[PDB]
Parts: C-alpha cells; structure tokens; sequence
C-alpha cells in the first residue's frame, strides 16, 4: 500500500461511472448464467448412458451437447446434437423417419421428429437430440439435402478447442446461435458454418474465459472470417460456406454486416447498461 | 449490486468502502489475518471504521511458518483477493480492493488489476469483478476524499511494522508523513 | 530447480511429486489446511506419502466461518496456489499441482492453469512458474503411473467427504470404483 | 480433482520435457533479474533528491531512467536518462561541455561527459545521467546533429505506457538495447527508434507482464513494425525513423531481417535451454 512519500470531482466521477460499469457486467453475467442453465446442469453421465440404453447404429462422435439454451428449441449444428444415428439401408428427411420409427418401439421414452434432428423425450423430462446420418458419413442440411462437411473433422475440432476453453466454446457457440436466430431467416448464417467460424475465432483466444467475454469476440472476429471460404490451419478447405460464394462477394458482405451490426448492438446495450436490450438480442 | 471490501484500516481501503457505500451497493468486509506485524492496530481500526459505515467484516484468518514484517510479501494481494472469494464467500457481485499508484508494488499496479479480474471472472462466469477504484490515484488524492468522507482520521492504522507509536520510516509512515497525517 | 507439490494425498499429487524427484529437482511438499470435512485423513495421507518419498511438508493454516463438504469449492485450486506463494514462501522455482482432465471443474481446465501460470511469473518476473504435469491426463493413465511410482495405494485418500470409510458417491469415491481401487 | 468415473511412456517423456522447459524459463529468468539489477534496486529517491542539489536549468520532464543493465554503459534513448539539462546560451557537443563545466563547480561528485550525456559520479557511486538539451526543446543524435523527436511526447508515452506495464516496459527495453548493442554498429537502429517501437509493440500488450516474455515480443512486434514509418494511434509521424526511408525500403528491409534473426535466437536459444547462448546475446 504505502509509496514512500513518492508524491478530485472529476476523478470521483469517473470511479463512480466504472463502479457502474463492473457492476453492469457481473449482472449481465447472471443473465447469460441463467440462460445457460440448462447446459450446465444437464446430467450428461445419464444421457450417456439413455444413448446406449435406446440404441441403426450410433456414430463414435462424442457430442453430448444437447441442453437448450436462451429458450432456442433449434438444431443446426454439432454443438446442438448428443450423438448421431448411422442409418444403414442404402436408400435427410427420410432418414429421420427410419432413426424415429425404430427408437420409437425400443423406447420409457416418447420419439419425435423435427426440422433436422429426432428428439426422445424421456419420463423425467430429458430431451435428447438424435441427429440422422447416413453413410457413403454425412449430416442433413437447406432441406431434403446432405450437407458436404466432414462430421468427424467438426465433433474433433468442436470438442478439442471447447476443452481448451474449459467447455465454454459451446456455450459461447450455443448464446451466438441464439443471437442470430431472431434475424430473418434468409439473413442467417448455417449452424454448421457459426461452429467453424467459432473454432477459427477461439483457437488462438487470449481474452477472458467466459461467455460473457466470448460471444462479442466471436461476432467481432466472424464479421472479418466470414468473408473468407472457411479453411482449417493447414489452409484446406472445411466446405462449409460454399453457399456464401468466393472471397469477398456480396452474400459475404451482406453477412458481415449484419455479424457487425449484432456486435455493436451488444457494446451498445453494454454501454447503455440496459437490460432489456441484452434480453431482446435473445430474443 | 454485492460489493465486499478488503478493509487492511488504512485510508485507502476505508475509502473504498464510502465509495461503495455511497452508490448504493451492499457492502461488507473482509480482514485477512495472516500474522503480519501490525495485525492488532490493524484489526483495531478496521473494527471502528467498520462501526462507523455500519457493515459487518468477515475475519479470515491464516497461519504458516513466517517472520512477516514491513515492506513487500511476495503473493500478498492476490493471496488477500483469493482468500476473499475462497474463505471470505465473494462468489458474486465485486470485491474491492484498495490498491493505488505510486508504489514500489507489482500487485498494486493495472496489470495486476487486469489479471486479477480475469481470475474471478473465469471461476464466476464474470458473475463476480476484482474492482480497485483507487487504482491510478496517488495518496494526496485519497486524502482529500478522505476527508470528504467523514471518517476520523485517528481511527485509520497504516504503519506496516505494527509499533505504536508507528515506526516512521516505513512506506506506509512516510505517506503519512508527506501528507502531515 | 526448486519445486513445491501442493500436496492432497491423493494419487494425482503424489504422481507429480514423484515425477519432479525423478528429473532430479529439489521437491518439498505443501498442505493446506483451510477446515475441510477430509482435513484429518488427508493430513494423514501427505504425511505417510511424504515420509516416504523422503520430502519435508509445509502445513499452511487456514480458517474462516464456512461448511466445507464435498462437491466444487469455488475458488479452491487458485487459493491453493496463491497460499504456497504468499504463506508457503514458494517465491521461484516451479510449484506443482495435480490438477487433471475429466473433471467438471474449471479451476482442472488448461485456461486455469495458463492464468495461474501468468499470476505467479508476473509477481516473480517469470522466476516462479506454475506447473501441473497430468493436465491433460485422465484418472486411468494417473493410476498407471502411481502403479510405477512404487507408491502404496493404501496410504492413499481422496473422498471429499472426510468419511472413514470413504463415502462412495462423491466424485473421487467414484474415480476410484471405476478404477478397482 | 474428482471426475466421478468420467472414463503411458509418450506421457511420461513429454511431462518430463515440458517440465524442462519450464525450468528453464524460470532460469532464464533469473538471468534477465541479474541483469537488470542496478535498474530495479536503483535508489530513485536519492536520484531525483540529488538531480535538485546540482541543479542551467533542468527539463520538466520526470525520467530517472538513468540505471544502467548487462554491463550496456551507453545512453542512447530517453529510457536511458535521468532528466534533461536545457541549455540557456542561445548558440550538440558542446552543449553537452557546458552542462559539463557548470556542474564540475556546483559539485560533491565527478563529472564527465560521454559520446551523447554528461555522467554525474556520486562520492558513493551513483552514476546520474544527464541529457543536455536546447530550446528553439530538442536532443542530440548521428553525432554533432540534433534530434527531430518531440522530447517532450516520447517521455509522456514511455511514462505512460511503463506504468500501464508496472515498470517493466522500460527494463524490456534496457535488455533490447542490449542485444542490439552487439551487432555492427551501422546494423543499429537508434535508441529513440528503439523507445518508440516499444511504445507501439506495447500500448496494447495482452501477454505476461515480465522483462521475459516481453523481450521477445518487442523484436517480433518490431521485425513488423520498422518496415513502416513510425506513427501514433492518429496516424501522425513522430518523425524518428526518417533515416531509414520510405514504408519497405530497402534499409527497413534489412532491419527486419535482423530483429527477426534475434528474435529466432532467443526462440532457438531457449528451445535448445542454452543458458550461454542467451548470455552471448547479451555479450
Ligand atoms: N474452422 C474449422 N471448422 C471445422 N473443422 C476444423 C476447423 N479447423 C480445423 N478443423 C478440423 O479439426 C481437426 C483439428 O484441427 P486442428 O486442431 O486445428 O489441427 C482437423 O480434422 C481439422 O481439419
Ligand atoms: N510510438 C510512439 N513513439 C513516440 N511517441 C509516441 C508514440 N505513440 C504516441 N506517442 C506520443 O505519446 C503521447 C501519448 O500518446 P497516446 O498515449 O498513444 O495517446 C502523445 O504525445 C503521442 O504523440
Ligand atoms: N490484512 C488485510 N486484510 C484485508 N485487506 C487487506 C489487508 N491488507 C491489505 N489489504 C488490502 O490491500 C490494499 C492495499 O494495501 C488495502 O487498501 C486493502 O484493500
Ligand atoms: N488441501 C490441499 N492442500 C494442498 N494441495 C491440495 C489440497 N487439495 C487439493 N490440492 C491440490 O489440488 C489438486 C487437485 O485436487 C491436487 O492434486 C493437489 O495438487
Ligand atoms: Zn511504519
Ligand atoms: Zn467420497
């Protein structure tokens, strides 16, 4: 403490002003927390084990990344899924139906079907999401179409860069989902594509480790990655946005934007310390 | 919002608390007794100024094998900032600490603070800041908002040897000195 | 180079300061004692362990009004850290915590460890650094290399209840049953 | 510690190899606090006590960076002053001669002059370094010619950004200076340069806080940097790289080859843990 005699209104005033600021950021951190609580308090030991109690054949793909989050009740990507579901007959839509039918006489446990995945809703009230796949392995999705990326290099990426961000990539990929899910639907990025842009942008990540911290770090940095086709360190290729077209085109553009603009939005809501406004990006 | 203070008595920390205090935060405190020599007219003032803002203090105490006197202990900031969220229960909201500019102290400067945030942030999902209002302040500053504060003087206890009278010639002593305190 | 293990008695810790005394560092062990239900049997467990592999321990006190029990205390690992720092006088050299994967905990994580690895080279311009060799092991390869330690298991503990016998449902009871151990 | 049953020679081999490393460090960095001790156990109280006593007038500009490391006894930047002497006789070298004259009859202790300042030897050893000064303020250096830095701007950035560093941008610097004091003397950029590309590798600095890892981040920060004209964040020149041409010029190019050839040194030196390698980069 002491200086060794090595030696305000305005100075008052701008303590005050960052107090305010500090105390915004824990309070919007318990907004994201509760937002989050059903990720972190989902009983994954028990949707391992249901996985293999209710199971053609499961993928080696350890996801278990299936809790809801920010009342977003979508699947899109990897970080959405618990496992995949190999369908074996040779024969996206379809093959859902085959993964429902058989789980349906095997479960204990009401099956459903939706947009891209098949949901098994236990006794308890577990939801857990069963996404088709189909062997050539590849993932649906753009309906009634496969999508083109590989579902192994995505599960490994996605589960190495989370636990070097001490499982909080996935919370920060499932809150940025939530973002741009109250966009226009045309105006929205593919999940699979969000999850490539948040490994590029947390793999070298210095920042703090939190979600609070994350999210405006993935949008800040996917407004400058999106303009690029998607490539891994090696510089190969992941397919993921060839939808997007080539360097710098004007769907790229359009989506920069907008990931731009949902970044300001968030310094904005920050700095006006408002609430509401953090719980409208969430819809 | 919740804002625990680490209270040592000195001006800085007794500052802290009013600022907290004064935005309408709910403050209390916390006294780290880890037998540093002055741990008795620390404790001492750090119980009447407690009184005097009306917030209960949480004692923490320590023990090892050591001859802690004056001048730098190696850890001791960031051990009184751990000890806070650890033992004290600041889990949530701010935990404050009185650290200034001008000294000598690695744990008294910004990239102390910048770490220290970034410790409790990480363990709380950021639902809890290291907050050091005084950071870039020097102690004729603190001083005059001391003395805005209305709290006694004499009842504030710096010297780091723990003699009483103070020793003089301690960091501590010679800020008091400068400011004719 | 000089190495203080933090040391719980569980295999974890006991694997890293076999380890630093096999690259031929000078290793001393530290304990804290900061009133947790397991302080009895661990305390037992570092001094039998210790005894063996032939390393003085450091008992670091601590106290504060608290119900430790099992489960996450949040904050732990990092106090530990600072504790052999500040009180336990680790000042250079390297200081080991048995830190590992697998486990819920984010203060077990690799952005733990680089943080805490930052605090203490800043406090120490670098000449102490933070090391946790089982990182990114999980339980099974840490129970292969106690099995080559020469270690006793029986004098081993690691439930975070306290209980004697151990509690069975904790995290670590359960490391164990999954083990046969 | 406990992962609740949440589930060896390559292991072991590369524990054993990272803890070597880490040892290491903390070797290297008990070098680097050798070096760097006159600096960090200078009495700067005394300094600034003492520069009051022999003091025509002295420059309103807090320094006392006077403190030499690793035996480098040149003074070539503002990092390596105690305080600025303004000559007053309205006529470099000899400037320096009268800060030289009028000090050896107010003082005590010895004084000399150097190939830039005028050293001040104390009856106990303390050595005050003095940099003399001309009003039109402006310092010397390129002997006989005075400098174009702004004096004043290059000691409010390295006050500034030295306390947002915790003292340790200045003793990172010092250590730069002497790695680049053991090349050819024309294969040196000058000391203000040095001091500015500091400020700019630094300002926004989110890596460790020690003379350590900051070192290698200058020469990797400034391999990049000195291939540009130097500027501050308004884009306004600061006018002391003006010896070196135009962005990418030829001379420039040759600068980064060397701090880039220092900078894989250090790298090399520490991978291969050549406590004598880095102690040659030092001399
Ligand atoms: N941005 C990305 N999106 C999807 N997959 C990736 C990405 N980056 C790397 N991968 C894949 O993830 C695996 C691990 O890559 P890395 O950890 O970067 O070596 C490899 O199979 C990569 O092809
Ligand atoms: N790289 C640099 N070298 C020398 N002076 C600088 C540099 N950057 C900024 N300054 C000056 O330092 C002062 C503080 O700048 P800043 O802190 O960047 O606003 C101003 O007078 C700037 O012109
Ligand atoms: N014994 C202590 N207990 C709690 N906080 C302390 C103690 N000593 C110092 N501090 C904190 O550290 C700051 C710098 O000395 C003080 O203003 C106070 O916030
Ligand atoms: N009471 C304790 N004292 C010292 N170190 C501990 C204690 N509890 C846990 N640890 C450290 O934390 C690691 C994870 O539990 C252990 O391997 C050990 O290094
Ligand atoms: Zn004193
Ligand atoms: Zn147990």
């Amino acid at each position: 403490g002491g200086s060794g005699g090595s030696f305000i209104s305005r100075q008052v005033r701008d303590a005050e002003k960052k107090l305010g600021d500090e105390a915004f950021g824990a309070k919007i951190a318990d907004l994201f927390t509760g937002l989050l609580g059903d990720y972190n308090n989902r009983d994954t030991s028990l949707v391992r084990q249901r996985i293999d109690d209710m199971l053609v054949a499961e993928g080696e793909l350890d996801l278990v990344f299936g809790g809801s989050v920010a009342k977003r009740t979508y699947v899109d990507g990897l970080s959405d899924v618990d496992c995949l579901v190999i369908v074996n007959d040779t024969a996206p839509h379809a093959a859902r139906d085959l993964v429902a039918k058989e789980l349906a006489a095997k479960l204990k446990a009401e099956v459903s079907a939706g947009k891209l995945a098949v949901t098994v809703r236990y006794g308890d009230g577990m939801e857990i999401q069963l996404l088709p796949a189909v062997r050539t392995v590849k993932i649906p999705s753009v309906d009634g179409r496969w999508s083109e990326i590989d579902p192994g290099k995505f599960q490994q990426a996605l589960t190495k860069y989370n636990k070097a961000c001490a499982g909080k990539l996935v919370p920060a990929v499932k809150l940025a989902k939530a973002v741009i899910a109250q966009l226009p639907d045309a105006h929205q990025l593919s999940g699979y594509h969000i999850e490539s842009l948040a490994i590029d942008a947390f793999r070298n990540y210095t920042g703090t480790m939190t979600p609070a911290a994350m999210l405006p770090h993935f949008f800040e940095h996917a407004k400058e990655r999106v303009l690029r086709p998607m490539t891994d360190r090696t510089g190969q290729s992941v397919h993921v946005d060839g939808y997007m077209g080539d360097a710098h085109s004007d769907a790229r553009k359009t989506a920069s934007h907008l990931l731009g603009r949902l970044a300001k939005r968030m310094a904005n809501a920050t700095a006006a310390r408002s609430l509401p406004q953090w719980e409208d990006l969430f819809g | 919002a919740e804002a625990a203070v680490l209270l040592s008595g000195g001006m800085d920390s007794a500052a802290c608390a009013h600022m907290l205090l004064r935005k309408g935060y709910r403050v209390r405190g916390l006294f780290i007794d880890f037998g540093q020599a002055a741990v008795a007219p620390e404790a001492t003032a750090v119980s009447t100024l407690a009184n005097i803002l009306g917030i209960a203090v949480t004692t923490i105490s320590a023990s090892a094998p050591n001859r802690f006197g004056s001048g730098e202990l190696v850890g001791r900031n960031a051990f009184l900032v751990m000890s806070g969220i650890f033992l004290g229960g600041a889990h949530s909201g701010l935990i404050a600490i009185g650290i200034h500019a001008g000294t000598p102290y690695y744990d008294c400067s910004p990239p102390f603070l910048s770490r220290m945030k970034q410790v409790a942030q990480e363990h709380t999902s950021g639902r809890l800041d290291v907050v050091a209002p005084l950071l870039d302040w020097h102690k004729p500053d603190i001083y005059s908002y001391f003395q805005r504060s209305g709290l006694p003087i004499e009842a504030t206890y710096s010297c780091e040897s723990g003699t009483i009278p103070p020793c003089g010639s301690c960091a501590s002593c010679r800020d008091r000195r400068a400011l004719g305190c």
